[PDB]
């Protein structure tokens, strides 16, 4: 058993954190004051949940997480909510001014004093590992914490823990659900900032979990408890094969062997189906099929893109529930004459698979039904580079005019790491387009 | 966390005595300073404008500010005046005179470091200050001399917390004097290099909204500073009240400036309450607060482009028609919203309306419409100084006519900075 | 289409399926960027102190 | 009130729209790069597919399928027909074609092995050379891949018909253009009014070379040709005239004869790539007006040649067509304040 330790940093970080440690208790049986009656082992283990729990000797079950923010407001909604007693306030970690919506803020001027302690809380959570794998990472493109102390963190932390693995959870900057104007800045800044020390990284486009939320759950406006909760859904079915008994996705080292083949590729998109109103009156289960199908459904994408368009490098399909290989043959096999999948020249056309006999979970009085089926692809495919093009599309915009340049020169940036992140950017959409083209 | 208020001047003390009345009746607290709402939410955030003080009782952090006694006198004396600390009434005895420099370089000079000393023990007891804001006007002597004399000292000893300005700028059509062009010119330079946002309030603009729509015949400084006092409440109710945005200073103003320098905005109120009771719509609601008739500086949006623009609804309504209809605005209309500004209309909520309304809405628009305002004051300006006139109750404080010419130059200069932006 | 490593276990099993076969800087270098841009920041604070005492 | 963009200035047709959709009064067009419109006119080549349907609160309409240029230029036409099932390497209506590679995958070791069949067993052995100007019909393969190699692009060659159906009074070849329509809900729309585009010199079945006979092209015919004008104006015979000679000369109809042929391998086409292209689930949509190349040989049958995602109607029709254009692929999206199109559907 080999330890990964969470670190959730801003408000989506930390917040979408909260959401998934709920939904890993409720998975794990695991109370809010961190009882585990179906460890028999009491004060240690080795079993796979000890992967994301470490114990105490009262029995106590305790996540490998630590929450940053630059502000407090938040964290102190964690450290008085419904799971204050999981955590342990020394893995709590606020500020005293956040970095207004600022990358330089974060990075540079807020981020510098304050850097050292969180470095030592993490060491402190690490040297609890016997034999530490790796971090995965929780913040936004948009937050000025969430880009520029994000990007600060992972640069320390590749000096720190240089062969230990990182992935991230990203969450790509949406108008609807965005309150700053330069979320653009900032996102390109970090993805430019982070490449280098990133060995996969999961994008989340609010605009897609907003509309997910809308058409298939029915929420007229849906607010940050609904998105996180769906957003939560889909993390869980991707680090179950971490926190369960399985054969497929075993370390962090499968997840870049399986699903990236070029390094600089690191961004695989994730589909997930199906997303079902807890309120739908009668609802008739879908089959093996009509889910596997729906992971080629743009609809069902947390990025809205056209894999059509695109070359696939990898496939990985994770089941929850009711689930068979010879069902995922068949839907397979079907769904390759009615569709578009192209792989690269030089990857195997193919799909690798793995199946958990639970169904998901769901929290009581989310917006989620329970279904007795459900799926996670997770597809390396060209046709995410769309995000890129629209949201470097949107920064050359206002950084023709310098717009808002000077909030960030002013913070000790200089006006060059700007054009040095676009063109990192514009090699990132070359790289995309021939592959994939 | 704490926000430091100051008032300075006549116009600065009326309008600041008057925005206190207003937040404080929301905020639930009575004129002996005591509280007595219903909801919690009335105190959740009410330290971000009130210090706690023994008994429960709630002091506002503001420091009142005039070179003659007369206007705070009267303000102790009206409806809120004991609900401000005694030692936070800072003046001198002499006026200045309608003139800039009597405030900024000789009479206020003299007054200038006790209101400093004030400033410093307010702040000394924050845990958070994020910020200043500034009430006065830019046409007097100590509210624009006096009032961006105090600007500048309080940038030097806080140089990285938040400065607001609510101005009113002046018009002849409400005019006490024929030397305001020239004393707002001085200002407007003044604003220019040391404020993070300025709330351009044209006192034209006022006066034509209670004439026109508010169909008061003659409006008295009293209907003009009612006006005021909505405005400044709908554009701090989400610092004052808990909701979905936790909001604060800076981040309102790195997201509304694009530029350092222009950061003038245009400001504006919906329904136009006097002193009806017919319910609004939201799409009523939102055509009127994009309206050139609710916006308190005379210019005309249409003759500009949107740089930024802050929408901030009061009351329970519906978000998702909320966003239906500014969606609208900005697509029926996209021409006026810069393009190189991606989505530069944000919106934000807040549950508690203002009082006597159920449902409410502020505009804050950084607009290039607003080099109008500019250009008065220019026109103004250079008709008298192309004559010196009037210059002589300045060059016997020991202002220079080359002082001038620089203000003139650099208000110029903002002009077609406003114009680059127009075109690009 | 031939389903190879299949493991199975009483959680789940996993497997695959092929359709078709194939046609960082230092510590140093880090706190010195840093205290570069604090030194820009320094200087510009420097600038602003000298104009307001001109 | 809706807003539409243009960013292809050198499109007739959709000029036109633009202007039709101007004088109904409830469409405006904003700057080329303005963000926040419901209808995209856009550019031909890296129109930013990737860009639209991200607006809230708009619909977004594109004039153009994304993928649609598989069909649309010559060797990935030629691809798509030899290895999509639904078409097949044994196409009735395609002409035999091998995609050949410059010396500067490839097709001529595979084209040679049927080219020398043909020698041998003594039948007709001509064939022409192109690329998406630059022709070659020649008798033997050293011409072809000669002068294929001299270029440096990639290129097809194809079994040039020998034997077309020639027009009297002239003994003249001609191809056929039909304007296809695919709205969003990928209804095919074939459009009432083709055009025959005619030679003017009498087909010489002897010397390859004298391109006038055999280049049906409206700007070779206009300028190198003797006769241009000699018969119908522009070279532009339209349907009613040749149904009425179809009826006098031959005793058909253009219906039987030709478009039952049209229609079903226009039908074809598009539902074989339909499950590439249907914006039918997707955050934005398309439409596209397409123009099929056809040639009619002497058997009275019907062969593709060329899809163009870009065409230029005729002078005659540009009215009318543009007028549907409007009805069907945009009214139907964003609605206002007999038809001249028949629906391919089997
Ligand atoms: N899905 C989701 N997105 C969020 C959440 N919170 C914020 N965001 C998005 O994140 C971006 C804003 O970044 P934040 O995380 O709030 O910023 P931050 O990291 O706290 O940094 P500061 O600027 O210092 O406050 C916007 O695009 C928001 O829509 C959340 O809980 N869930
Ligand atoms: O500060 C003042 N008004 C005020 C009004 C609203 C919000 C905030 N503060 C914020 C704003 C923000 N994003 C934001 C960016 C642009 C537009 C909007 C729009 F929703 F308003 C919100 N994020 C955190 N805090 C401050 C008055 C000087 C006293
Ligand atoms: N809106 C408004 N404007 C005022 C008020 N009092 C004065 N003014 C304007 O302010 C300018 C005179 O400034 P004043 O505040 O008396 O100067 P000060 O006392 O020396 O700062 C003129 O342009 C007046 O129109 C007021 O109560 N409300
Ligand atoms: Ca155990
Ligand atoms: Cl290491
Ligand atoms: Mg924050
Ligand atoms: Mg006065």
């Amino acid at each position: 058993m080999r330890e990964c330790i969470s670190i959730h940093v801003g408000q989506a970080g930390v917040q979408i954190g909260n959401a998934c440690w709920e939904l890993y208790c409720l998975e794990h049986g695991i109370q809010p004051d961190g009882q585990m009656p179906s460890d028999k082992t009491i004060g240690g283990g080795d079993d796979s949940f000890n992967t994301f729990f470490s114990e105490t000797g009262a029995g106590k079950h305790v996540p490998r997480a630590v929450f940053v923010d630059l502000e407090p407001t938040v964290i102190d909604e964690v450290r008085t909510g419904t799971y204050r007693q999981l955590f342990h306030p020394e893995q709590l970690i606020t500020g005293k001014e956040d970095a207004a919506n600022n990358y330089a803020r974060g990075h540079y001027t807020i981020g510098k004093e304050i850097i050292d302690l969180v470095l030592d809380r993490i060491r402190k959570l690490a040297d609890q590992c016997t034999g530490l794998q790796g971090f995965l990472v929780f913040h936004s493109f948009g937050g000025g914490t969430g880009s520029g102390f994000t990007s600060l963190l992972m640069e320390r932390l590749s000096v720190d823990y240089g062969k230990k693995s990182k992935l991230e959870f990203s969450i790509y900057p949406a108008p609807q659900v965005s309150t700053a104007v330069v979320e653009p800045y900032n996102s390109i800044l970090t993805t430019h900032t982070t490449l280098e020390h990133s060995d996969c990284a999961f994008m989340v486009d609010n605009e897609a979990i907003y509309d997910i939320c809308r058409r298939n759950l029915d929420i007229e406006r849906p607010t940050y408890t609904n998105l996180n909760r769906l957003i939560s859904q889909i993390v869980s079915s991707i680090t179950a094969s971490l926190r369960f008994d399985g054969a497929l996705n075993v370390d962090l080292t499968e997840f870049q062997t399986n699903l990236v083949p070029y390094p600089r590729i690191h961004f695989p998109l994730a589909t997930y189906a199906p997303v079902i109103s807890a309120e739908k009156a009668y609802h008739e289960q879908l089959s093996v099929a009509e889910i596997t199908n729906a992971c080629f459904e743009p609809a069902n994408q947390m990025v809205k893109c056209d894999p059509r368009h695109g070359k696939y490098m990898a496939c990985c399909l994770l089941y929850r529930g009711d689930v068979v290989p010879k069902d995922v043959n068949a839907a397979i096999a079907t769904i390759k004459t009615k569709r578009s999948i192209q792989f690269v020249d030089w990857c195997p056309t193919g799909f690798k698979v793995g199946i958990n006999y639970q169904p998901p979970t769901v929290v009581p009085g989310g917006d989620l039904a329970k279904v007795q089926r459900a799926v996670c692809m997770l597809s390396n495919t060209t046709a995410i580079a769309e995000a890129w093009a629209r949201l470097d599309h949107k920064f050359d915009l206002m950084y023709a005019k310098r717009a808002f340049v000077h909030w960030y020169v002013g913070e000790g940036m200089e006006e060059g790491e700007f054009s040095e992140a676009r063109e990192d950017m514009a090699a990132l959409e070359k790289d995309y387009e021939e592959v994939g083209v | 966390r704490e926000i430091v208020h100051i008032q300075a001047g006549q116009c600065g003390n009326q309008i600041g005595a008057k925005f206190w009345e207003v937040i404080s009746d929301e905020h639930g607290i009575d004129p002996t300073g005591s509280y007595h709402g219903d909801s919690d939410l009335q105190l959740e955030r009410i330290n971000v404008y009130y210090n706690e003080a023994t008994g429960n009782k709630y002091v506002p952090r503001a420091i009142l500010v005039d070179l003659e006694p007369g206007t705070m006198d009267s303000v102790r004396s009206g409806p809120f005046g004991q609900i401000f600390r005694p030692d936070n009434f800072v003046f001198g005895q002499s006026g200045a005179g309608n003139n800039w420099a009597k405030g900024h370089y000789t009479e206020g000079a003299e007054l200038v470091d006790s209101v400093l000393d004030v400033v410093r023990k307010e702040s000394e007891s924050c845990d958070c200050l994020q910020g200043f804001q500034l009430t006065h006007s830019l046409g007097g002597g100590t509210g624009s001399g006096m009032g961006t004399l105090l600007i500048s000292k309080i940038r030097e000893e806080y140089p990285d917390r938040i400065m607001n300005t609510f101005s009113v700028m002046p018009s002849p059509k409400v005019s006490d004097t024929v030397v305001e062009p020239y004393n707002a010119t001085l200002s407007v330079h003044q604003l220019v290099e040391n404020t993070d946002e300025t709330y351009c309030i044209d006192n034209e603009a006022l006066y034509d909204i209670c004439f026109r729509t508010l169909k008061l015949t003659t409006p008295t400084y009293g209907d003009l500073n009612h006006l005021v006092s909505a405005t400044m409440s709908g554009v701090t109710t989400c610092l004052r009240f808990p909701g979905q945005l936790n909001a604060d200073l800076r981040k309102l103003a790195v997201n509304m400036v694009p530029f350092p320098r222009l950061h003038f905005f245009m400001p504006g109120f919906a329904p136009l309450t006097s002193r009806q009771y017919r319910a609004l719509t939201v799409p009523e609601l939102t055509q009127q607060m994009f309206d050139s008739k609710n916006m308190m500086a005379a210019c005309d949006p249409r003759h500009g482009r949107y740089l930024t623009v802050a929408a901030i609804f009061r009351g329970r309504m519906s978000m998702k028609e909320v966003d239906e209809q500014m969606l609208n605005v900005q697509n029926k209309n996209s021409s006026y919203f810069v393009e190189w500004i991606p989505n530069n209309v944000k919106t934000a909520v807040c549950d508690i309306p203002p009082r006597g309304l159920k449902m409410s809405a502020t505009f804050i628009g950084n607009s290039t419409a607003i080099q109008e305002l500019f250009k008065r004051i220019s026109e103004q300006f250079t008709a008298m100084f192309r004559r010196k006139a009037f210059l002589h109750w300045y060059t016997g404080e020991g202002m220079d006519e080359m002082e001038f010419t620089e203000a003139e130059s650099n208000m110029n200069d903002l002009v077609s900075e406003y114009q680059q932006y127009q075109d690009a | 289409m031939e389903v190879i490593e299949l493991n199975k276990c009483t959680s789940g099993q996993s497997f695959e399926v092929i359709l078709k076969p194939p046609s960082d800087p230092s510590l140093e270098e880090i706190q010195k960027k840093l205290e570069a841009a604090e030194e820009r920041r320094k200087y510009q604070e420097a600038e602003l102190l000298k104009h307001l005492a001109e | 009130m809706y807003t539409f963009v243009v960013r292809d200035e050198n499109s007739s047709v959709y000029a036109e729209v633009s202007r039709l959709l101007l004088a109904t009064g409830q469409w405006k067009r904003l700057r080329k790069d303005n963000p926040r419109f419901n209808l995209m006119l856009g550019e031909r080549n890296r129109l930013p597919f990737g860009r639209l349907g991200h607006e809230p609160g708009l619909v977004q309409l594109v004039n153009y399928y994304r993928g649609a240029d598989k069909l649309c230029r010559k060797a990935s036409l030629v691809k798509l027909i030899k290895t999509s099932p639904e078409l097949s390497e044994s196409c009735t209506w395609f002409p035999e074609s091998y995609v050949i590679y410059p010396t500067n995958t490839d097709e001529r070791e595979v084209f040679l092995a049927a080219y020398n069949r043909r020698r041998e067993g003594r039948e007709g052995n001509v064939w022409i050379a192109k690329s998406s100007e630059g022709i070659l019909i020649s008798s033997e393969a050293s011409e072809l891949l000669d002068f294929i190699d001299e270029q440096g692009q990639v290129h097809v060659i194809q079994k040039y018909l020998e034997k077309p159906l020639l027009l009297e009074p002239g003994h003249r070849k001609f191809d056929i253009r039909s304007w296809v329509l695919v709205d969003h809900l990928y209804n095919i729309y074939l459009y009432r009014e083709g055009v025959l585009r005619t030679s003017s010199e009498p087909y010489n079945s002897a010397n390859f070379q004298d391109k006038t006979c055999h280049l049906t092209n409206h700007c070779i015919q206009k300028e190198y040709s003797k006769n241009y004008g000699r018969y119908e104006e522009g070279n532009e015979m339209f349907f009613e005239e040749f149904n009425q000679y179809l009826m006098d000369a031959l005793n058909t109809t253009l219906e039987n004869s030709i478009l039952l042929q049209i229609k079903h391998i226009i039908r074809s086409c598009l539902m074989c790539i339909e499950p590439a292209i249907s914006t039918k689930h997707l955050h934005y949509q398309s439409f596209q007006l397409f123009g099929f190349d056809f040639m009619v040989d002497e058997e009275l049958k019907v062969w593709l040649i060329e899809v163009n995602g870009a065409p230029a109607c005729a002078q005659k029709l540009y009215a009318e067509l543009c007028q549907g254009i409007v009805d069907v692929a945009i009214s139907s999206v964003f609605p206002l304040a007999t038809s001249i199109f028949i629906k391919l559907h089997h």
